[PDB]
RNA sequence: UAAUUGCGAUAACGAACGAGACCUUAACCUACUAAAUAGUGGUGCUAGCAUUUGCUGGUUAUCCACUUCUUAGAGGGACUAUCGGUUUCAAGCCGAUGGAAGUUUGAGGCAAUAACAGGUCUGUGAUGCCCUUAGACGUUCUGGGCCGCACGCGCGCUACACUGACGGAGCCAGCGAGUCUAACCUUGGCCGAGAGGUCUUGGUAAUCUUGUGAAACUCCGUCGUGCUGGGGAUAGAGCAUUGUAAUUAUUGCUCUUCAACGAGGAAUUCCUAGUAAGCGCAAGUCAUCAGCUUGCGUUGAUUACGUCCCUGCCCUUUGUACACACC
């Protein structure tokens, strides 16, 4: 959870009110043992605006 | 029965092992000891004067016996308390790396510790040995 | 500076003859008998325990407690 | 394997995990006798369930506990908890209901929340003070 | 540690390094009434002079007392480091001193004067009776002088 | 009592006094009775305890404060004046010492002596400021049992604290001292004096 | 000195402009069958026992 | 320069310390105008046509 | 204070009006009823409601309730 | 080539805050009587079948002293 | 009732905004779906102590199984439930039991209509008008200044010690944050009294720093009521770090110097439970500088659970020649 805590006021007068915004980052990972074809088939599709997909290979 | 050091209270053990290293003679004490302070977060030297370097060795041993590996950096943090910044608020402060790095070096020469891979210092096999023996000694003082 | 700080022979003797009838003995008690500063009072405690008069019922630092032997 | 149950306890953010398997009556915390466990002035807090329910009872079992989190009092109230919960879990699956229920009766009738974790939890601070309720000093003029 | 006895050996109050020292005080701290010897300096000096710290200032054999000074006024020969010392790198002979007793007064004097004499702002600042380590002088320090 | 031994072993005096009676640091809860009617209800004693620590939820309701074991109320009250807020381990120990000390003097369940000094120092009646037109006299009142216990706990522990301040007697002795003298009010105790004076003035305006 | 014990049999409410004071009707135990209304200083519920330092004198309001 | 600065008597703490303090040092907020906040100074005025022509 | 808003008290009325057979002195089953027989957007609001349609039912069994 | 733009009409601009604010802008900047401007915005939004809608105009129009208005219609909620 | 929250009375009946609902976080799941970036038991390989099987560890894969502890998806759970007391036996309030939980469950987010000549043109390439515009009020470069000290006022930090200071020893959190076209978070090894230095190293992170071994705290000692070893202002002399730059001393270390302060007049602030208070930490700022803040966890009370006395506000009634509304 990314907090940002700012005074509400552009200037300085007033009782000092504070207001924290937050951005929630959800991360996930699924391990697959598969041939070459399905990997590409399954990564070009299943795309989605707002979801970040990353595919690493290898045991290291 | 059969024994560990974990079977023995900290002060009983460490003061027992302290006396031991003392009662022994085999050591390697720096020599700046007696003029030195143990942390800049401190105010006076140790009051044990002659000795105390045995207390930390015995303590340092036991700490490393109790776990995988530990470096000077960890023990500098372990050992250092709050420093009065005079009129400014207390901050935690790390202790002295010289005391500890030389405690680690001395214990190794005496073969109670060894330069573990991954980093730091692991208890030695011959440390497991002797420590479990004096722990066994101290439980016996209450037979 | 108001005296309690050394051992003036009569003192030692006072400490051996007077500690009976002490149902309670501790640092603060030894000081309160117009003598001994906390330091040599603490030394006295260990040494009156060398044998008799005082029985160790309490443990530790900050607080001692003793009773007449029986 | 033998008969074995694992249980836990919490107080503030301490969480004490027990493993109560069938054995010859040991009681160890992290890796030391339950007779050590200092903060010391509290030691009888963790002996407590043992004496509450009869110092025998443990002859058929082994108990190990590992606490992480919380602090030097939190961890005591957590470990005693998981200990007594572990005793009642074991009878629950292995001994018998009366035995178990007798055991809950003992703990509760005494209780310092031995079987039941305390919901008390830190309240969030809010701007305008160093605490949750406390407020910064003001002046008017 | 022990119950001791002693005859009339120890004397209350003893004089050394040109100043007076209370006898019925632990010798480490008893020494500190001397200017230029703080707790650390005293502690180490006694250790070096092979004296029993457990002792009062009053006990101390005159030979011990003689040693305790000797080291105080030549800390470098008796292997006290130098970072331990209140006047490394003089500024004239550039040696390393530890200035003691009635003498720290003259050196504070000397140093204050060297600044003023050379007209350096710090010195001017001293001559004016102001704060010189650059602290804010609006609100703080108003009784004083 | 039949000793029982298992793998990692429990000490005899621990096995002993425990499984048998459920008594204090090692002091009897049995006997120990409240010599003043009332106060029974607002002085605990039974169910008995090992030490005066407890994750107790005595706050969230008006009177349940009373169900707290009186000894632990006594200790709770030791831990104040800013520098010592929290610090129950500090406090608990002081009590353990105090009770030991008290026992040395004049025998008696030391926990009973505590009971006595409480009962003995709570103002039977008191005073409150009543308007009555600027110049406000002092209308007398009888005071609650609860307020009688509270006040007595506070009175005791405060006098001990100040007596303890700036002097060689340790905090545990002054506490014990106050208690002892207050167990049968010897007017040389800070608490009694105030109790006696508080009832002096209440009486003086009825 | 005579003591005089009276058990609180009813809670009447608060008086005293501040409001710290509580009116209450009590009943003696040593010879019951007679009741008096008193003003308490601390917190109070039913069945508690006031040590009336003197026995015959009740109040009403408080300013 | 600096030479003047140390030489200048009539300077440093001692000389101030021995001077009485102005009373402006212990004054007030001064405020000046605040209970005239609502009484517009501009002398001007909108008019009902121009406001109606706008809103 | 636990005084129930009108939305809750109103919905109980409406339910007890037209499903009095079914509905019982028991909240737990009154709960389940409210799902099958009414649409409510939050578990909390439904619980709130069913707990009070229960209350109203419990005292109906002992004389009428106006409304 | 590694970046690509596509236009898209919007399904009824009538339910779009941003579209309708920009309408007021273009309404007023084109010389429309404030009330005419805001109502037409309100009534066209409603006519696109909104549940409700509200227009505030704040600032100075022709008179020196600044003012404000609320032009609302239909149903709105304001919290949670 | 926290609430124009409801009951009830009733020329009203039935509704909508705001309140509530809703949302976020903290609490409960041995029920669900799982996990070598979390962890348990077993098994090997293995060290120590005992030896009678035991006890305590090592081994980012030597294999097998599991999901209690951790993580976060989907559900479930509480509705002041059951019982009782009280009450116009109405809304409700009170106690007892059960319960993870029964003070709006605890703490927040959001929040109608309306008012103020509240503050902000010094956040904005938001802006009207006025001013200025080449000897500039544009801009940039060098240097100084915002820190200047008879003194008044406010938020604070550290303290007046023995529930303590000091010295050894025990030794436990939670919220966080970190380096690409860069030099951020730093374990480990050496050197150094320290501050720090140096050689390497892991980490774009549940993977490494980090179990952030934090501080109060706990234990054993020294000191022993003495402005003392409480207190650490002021000042001298030296060593280093950030930076192009440290003088008016950025900060860090070391020795020395060792002030006021002995609980604070009139006054005045804040607060009801994991709260007050004590205690430290991460984050913001940040090249370097926290005695500040935003949060976090640790230790953990006393006393109310009431009222209208003070003070502040709200509501009725009532007066008005006010309506630009007592400025
Ligand atoms: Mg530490
Ligand atoms: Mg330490
Ligand atoms: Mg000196
Ligand atoms: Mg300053
Ligand atoms: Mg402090
Ligand atoms: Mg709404
Ligand atoms: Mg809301
Ligand atoms: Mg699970
Ligand atoms: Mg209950
Ligand atoms: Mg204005
Ligand atoms: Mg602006
Ligand atoms: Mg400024
Ligand atoms: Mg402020
Ligand atoms: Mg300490
Ligand atoms: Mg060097
Ligand atoms: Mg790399
Ligand atoms: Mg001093
Ligand atoms: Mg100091
Ligand atoms: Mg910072
Ligand atoms: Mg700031």
């Amino acid at each position: 959870v990314l907090k940002i805590s700012t005074r509400k006021t552009p200037n300085g007068e007033g009782s000092k009110t504070w207001e924290t915004y937050e951005m929630r980052i959800h991360k996930r990972y699924i391990d697959l043992e598969a041939p070459v074809q399905i990997v590409k088939r399954i990564t070009q599709i299943t795309i989605e605006p707002g979801v970040d997909v990353e595919v690493v290979v290898a045991s290291n | 029965p059969g024994v560990s050091v974990r079977d023995v209270a900290a002060q009983d053990f460490i003061n027992a092992y302290a006396s031991f290293l003392q009662r022994q003679g085999k050591l390697e004490v720096p020599g700046y000891v007696d003029i030195v302070k143990t942390s800049s977060g401190n105010e006076m030297p140790p009051q044990d004067a002659e000795g105390w370097f045995y207390k930390r060795a015995a303590s340092v041993a036991r700490h490393i016996y109790m776990r995988k590996q530990v470096g000077v950096g960890k023990l500098n943090k372990l050992y250092g308390g709050a420093k009065s910044r005079g009129v400014r608020p207390y901050k935690h402060i790390d202790a002295s790396g010289s005391i500890n790095r030389k405690v680690l070096q001395a214990l190794e020469k005496i073969g109670i510790v060894e330069i573990s891979p991954k980093g730091g210092r692991r208890i030695s096999e011959n440390g497991q040995r002797d420590l479990d023996r004096i722990a066994a000694q101290t439980l016996e003082e209450d037979e | 500076a108001q005296h309690a700080v050394i051992l003036d022979q009569e003192k030692y003797d006072r400490i051996l003859k007077e500690v009976p009838t002490y149902r309670y003995v501790s640092v603060s008690v030894l000081v309160d008998r117009l003598k001994i500063g906390g330091s040599l009072a603490r030394i006295a405690l260990r040494h009156l325990e060398k044998e008799g008069i005082i029985k160790p019922i309490s443990k530790h630092s900050k607080q001692a407690i003793y009773t007449r032997a029986t | 394997a033998v008969p074995s149950v694992q249980t836990f306890g919490k107080k503030k953010s301490a969480t004490a995990v027990a493993h109560v398997k069938a054995g010859k009556g040991l009681i160890k915390v992290n890796g030391s006798p339950i007779t050590l466990v200092e903060p010391e002035i509290l030691r009888f807090k963790v002996y407590e369930p043992l004496l509450l329910v009869g110092l025998d009872k443990f002859s058929n079992i082994d108990i190990r506990v590992r606490v992480t989190g919380g602090g030097h009092v939190s961890q005591v109230y957590a470990i005693r908890q998981a200990i007594a919960k572990g005793l009642v879990a074991y009878h629950q699956k292995y001994v018998d209901e009366q035995s178990k229920n007798e055991l809950k009766k003992a703990f509760t009738s005494y209780d310092r929340t031995l079987l039941i974790a305390d919901s008390r939890r830190p309240e969030p601070k809010k701007f305008g003070g160093k605490g949750a309720r406390s407020r910064f000093q003001k002046s008017y003029r | 540690s022990l119950v001791v006895q002693e005859q009339g050996s120890f004397q209350h109050i003893l004089r050394l390094l040109n100043t007076n020292v209370d006898g019925n005080i632990k010798i480490v701290y008893a020494l500190t009434t001397i200017k230029g010897v703080g707790r650390r300096y005293s502690n180490l000096v006694c250790k070096k002079a092979d004296v029993d710290l457990h002792k009062r200032a009053g006990e101390l054999t005159q030979e011990e007392l003689e040693r305790i000074v000797q080291i105080m006024q030549n800390p470098t020969h008796y292997k006290i480091p130098a970072w331990f010392l209140n006047r490394q790198n003089d500024i004239t002979d550039g040696k390393d001193y530890h200035t003691l007793a009635n003498n720290v007064e003259s050196k504070l004097r000397d140093d204050l004067e060297r600044l003023k004499k050379i007209r350096a702002h710090r010195g001017i600042r001293h001559f004016w009776g102001l704060r010189v380590r650059g602290q804010h002088t609006k609100t703080t320090g108003r009784r004083r002088a | 009592f039949t000793p029982v031994v298992l793998a990692t072993p429990i000490p005899e005096e621990v096995q002993q006094a425990q499984t048998e009676i459920k008594l204090f640091n090692k002091w009897s809860f049995e006997e120990v009775e409240v010599k003043d009617a009332s106060l029974v209800d607002y002085v605990q004693v039974r169910q008995p305890i090992f030490v005066a620590h407890t994750a107790g939820r005595y706050a969230n309701k008006r009177f349940r404060k009373a169900q707290c074991p009186i000894i632990e109320r006594l200790t709770n009250s030791l831990m104040m004046n800013g520098r010592n807020n929290g610090k129950k381990l500090k406090a608990v120990r002081i009590i353990k010492h105090t009770l030991d000390i008290i026992n040395v003097l004049t025998d008696q369940n030391p926990i009973q002596v505590v009971v006595d000094a409480i009962t003995n120092t709570g103002p039977r009646e008191d005073t409150t400021r009543v308007g009555g037109g600027g110049a406000a006299r002092r209308q007398a009142v009888d005071v609650s049992p609860l307020r009688r216990v509270n006040q007595a706990i506070a009175l005791l522990t405060i006098g001990a604290r100040e007596a303890a301040f700036r002097n060689i007697k340790t905090i545990a002795e002054t506490l014990a001292e106050e208690l002892i003298n207050a167990a049968k009010g010897s007017s040389t105790s800070y608490a009694i004096k105030k109790k006696d004076e508080l009832e002096r003035v209440a009486k003086s305006n009825r | 000195t005579p003591v005089t014990l009276a058990k609180v049999i009813k809670v009447l409410g608060r008086t005293g402009s501040r409001g710290g004071v509580t009116q209450v009707r009590v009943e003696f135990l040593e010879d019951t069958s007679r009741t008096i209304v008193r003003n308490v200083k601390g917190p109070v519920r039913e069945n508690d026992i006031l040590v009336l330092m003197e026995s015959e004198r009740e109040a009403r309001r408080l300013r | 320069g600096n030479e003047g600065a140390i030489r200048d008597k009539t300077a440093g703490r001692r000389n101030n310390r021995s001077k009485d303090v102005t009373d402006s040092a212990t004054t007030k907020k001064s405020n000046t105008r605040r209970a005239t906040d609502r009484h517009s100074r501009t002398g001007k005025t909108d008019t009902k046509k121009k406001v109606n022509q706008g809103w | 204070g636990r005084v129930r808003t009108k939305t809750v008290k109103r919905a109980s009325k409406a339910l007890i009006e037209r499903y009095y057979p079914k509905l019982t002195l028991d909240f737990q089953t009154n709960k389940r009823l409210c799902d099958e027989i009414a649409t409510i957007q939050s578990k909390r609001l439904r619980n709130k409601i069913a707990g009070y349609t229960t209350h109203l039912m419990k005292r109906i069994q002992k004389g009428p309730v106006r409304g | 080539g590694t970046i690509v733009l596509y236009a898209e009409r919007v399904q009824d601009r009538g339910l779009s805050a941003v579209a309708q604010a920009e309408s007021m802008k273009f309404k007023l900047l084109n010389g429309l009587a404030i009330r005419r401007a805001a109502y037409g915005v309100v009534r066209y939004v409603m006519e696109s079948g909104a549940k409700g809608c509200e227009v505030v105009v704040s600032g100075k129009l022709r008179a020196a002293r600044a003012k404000a208005m609320k032009f609302a219609d239909g149903f709105l909620i304001h919290s949670g």
